């Protein structure tokens, strides 16, 4: 995907502010609460019995750091998203059997998390730049599905 | 037909939005037009400039329909029934665009409701907007 | 919420399917599993080979539920109410998969009922299956 | 797109039997009837107010032939759909502003039309091969939107 210079700058400045220990768990926890069919894939993460249990779940926190790390890797490789998610695409398609529509949903949940945490700073232009990033990530993770 | 929990969560959230609903509807439209430019072709002879008085007028119409639907959650098909014939027959609005606007409404609410936009309230607002979108597409079903 | 028109076409098409409804249900499942292999993981305790007795038996249950939905077309929420709880709460079926099976049901009907599968009837069957899917996803609102 | 060689063979053999003058017209007319929001893009084609009106509309039939011709181009270039559909991708995105979700719908309608035309010959394996093709054509037409 191609961000304007304005857009790359905006994305990077906000991402600098992002808590890499927490925002991924917040996004994954909200996916599980908001779209509860997604819990089918994470039942081995243990207690998903209430929204607070999901958000406090240690496996959700831990795995969220890795999901956010994959987004940070993608932000550093906007030019080459297919290679930055090549085997992750195969993992989701062949081993996990995740429908790629859910990659769009997780991207949109992450956008809602950035809006919640950053408030008025997550301006319409900043959002538009992040929508290109999370679409680019979702398309890269869907590569092995087509 | 939302669950009791969802109805209570939506009413709580919409109460906090309060008099700002029209403002947030305009911002959600602005966010949709910039993030998803295909949506602009449904407003071909509108002023879609940032802070457009026209987009404010429209944002009011959308926010008012949502506020009415919050007050009529157990009878939303009846309360929106007008808008459904409009959006299907006259406007031929692509069902995907309802998902785009709904997402931009959630982003807007998140950016303005730091305390209220909890994971459970987010889930309920998503179900609420999806329910609105279903009534407004019902002439296709 | 089907129009009057839509109910007439659905009863006529499903009428001609007749005693083949189970067979067509089983074929639609086979088409889904082959075309969209992500869907196989919902049936881990099944033989999913061509002509599986278990897939034939499951096709009958799907077909019976559709037959019952056609008979209860004016009141589909109640006629499928337990099925929504099963699919959403217990099985956690991804909403996308209802679109996949619906498509595979339309393909099966087009392959077996060339005379009955007119454009009008196709549009009516799509609206009938989306409505069935909306009920089965309704504990996702 | 990744058809196996057997899937490419199955797709090519059936496509040889496709009536180039009629199937694109059938598929476009059923798109317009089944998904009526799509009529917004064809408002100059004349009367689309009944199924019979759409299916007998000469501009629908004429346009459908061009659409089927583009699918024929995709089937002759299955290892380079991105390049094959680059021009059409720009056209749909810049000048028509068609949401790419509709590319998936038209591909699924075409699959229903092939089933209608070939009956039992359109077996579950043949359909599975054609789903890979229409997903790849839609993906390729979506490229310039990203
Ligand atoms: C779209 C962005 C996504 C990204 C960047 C992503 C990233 C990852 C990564 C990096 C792993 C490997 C974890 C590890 O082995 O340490 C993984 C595993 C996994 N992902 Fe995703 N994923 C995404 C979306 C999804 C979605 C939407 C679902 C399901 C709804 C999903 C389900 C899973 C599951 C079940 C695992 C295995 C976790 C386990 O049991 O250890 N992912 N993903
Ligand atoms: C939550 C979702 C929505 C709500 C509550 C909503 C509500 C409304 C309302 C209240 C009106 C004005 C009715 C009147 O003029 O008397 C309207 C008009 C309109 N809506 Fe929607 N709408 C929604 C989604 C959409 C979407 C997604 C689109 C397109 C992407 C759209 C496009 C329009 C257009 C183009 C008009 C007419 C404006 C004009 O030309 O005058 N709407 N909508
Ligand atoms: C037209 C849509 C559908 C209908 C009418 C339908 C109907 C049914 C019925 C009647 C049952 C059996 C309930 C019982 O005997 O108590 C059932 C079970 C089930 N359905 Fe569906 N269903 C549909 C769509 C789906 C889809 C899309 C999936 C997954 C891709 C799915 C997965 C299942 C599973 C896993 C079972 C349990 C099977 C078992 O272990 O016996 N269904 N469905
Ligand atoms: C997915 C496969 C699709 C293919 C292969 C395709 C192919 C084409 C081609 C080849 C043309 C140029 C026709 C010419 O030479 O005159 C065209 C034009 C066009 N396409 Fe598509 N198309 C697809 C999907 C769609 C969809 C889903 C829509 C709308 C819902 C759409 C709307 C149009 C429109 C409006 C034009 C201009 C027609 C005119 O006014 O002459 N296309 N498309
Ligand atoms: C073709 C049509 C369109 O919208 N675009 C823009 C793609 C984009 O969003 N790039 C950042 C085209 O170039
Ligand atoms: C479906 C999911 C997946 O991983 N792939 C790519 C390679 C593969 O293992 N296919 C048999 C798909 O095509």
């Amino acid at each position: 995907v191609h961000l304007t210079p304005e857009e790359k700058s905006a994305v990077t400045a906000l991402w600098g502010k992002v808590n890499v220990d927490e925002v991924g768990g917040e996004a994954l926890g909200r996916l599980l609460v908001v779209y509860p069919w997604t819990q089918r894939f994470f039942e081995s993460f243990g207690d998903l019995s209430t929204p607070d249990a999901v958000m406090g779940n240690p496996k959700v926190k831990a795995h969220g750091k890795k999901v956010l790390g994959a987004f940070s890797d993608g932000l550093a490789h906007l030019d080459n998203l297919k290679g930055t998610f090549a085997t992750l695409s195969e993992l989701h398609c062949d081993k996990l059997h995740v429908d790629p529509e859910n990659f769009r949903l997780l991207g949109n949940v992450l956008v809602c998390v950035l809006a919640h945490h950053f408030g008025k700073e997550f301006t319409p232009p900043v959002q538009a730049a992040y929508q290109k990033v999370v679409a680019g990530v979702a398309n890269a993770l869907a590569h092995k599905y087509h | 037909v939302l669950s009791p929990a969802d109805k209570t969560n939506v009413k709580a959230a919409w109460g906090k939005v309060g008099a700002h609903a029209g403002e947030y509807g305009a911002e959600a439209l602005e966010r949709m037009f910039l993030s998803f430019p295909t949506t602009k072709t449904y407003f071909p002879h509108f002023d879609l400039s940032h802070g457009s008085a026209q987009v404010k007028g429209h944002g009011k119409k959308v926010a008012d329909a949502l506020t009415n639907a919050v007050a009529h959650v157990d009878d939303m098909p009846n309360a929106l029934s007008a808008l459904s014939d409009l959006h299907a027959h006259k406007l031929r609005v692509d069902p995907v665009n309802f998902k785009l606007l709904s997402h931009c409404l959630l982003v807007t609410l998140a950016a303005h409701l730091p305390a209220e936009f909890t994971p459970a309230v987010h889930a309920s607002l998503d179900k609420f907007l999806a329910s609105v979108s279903t009534v407004l597409t019902s002439k296709y079903r």
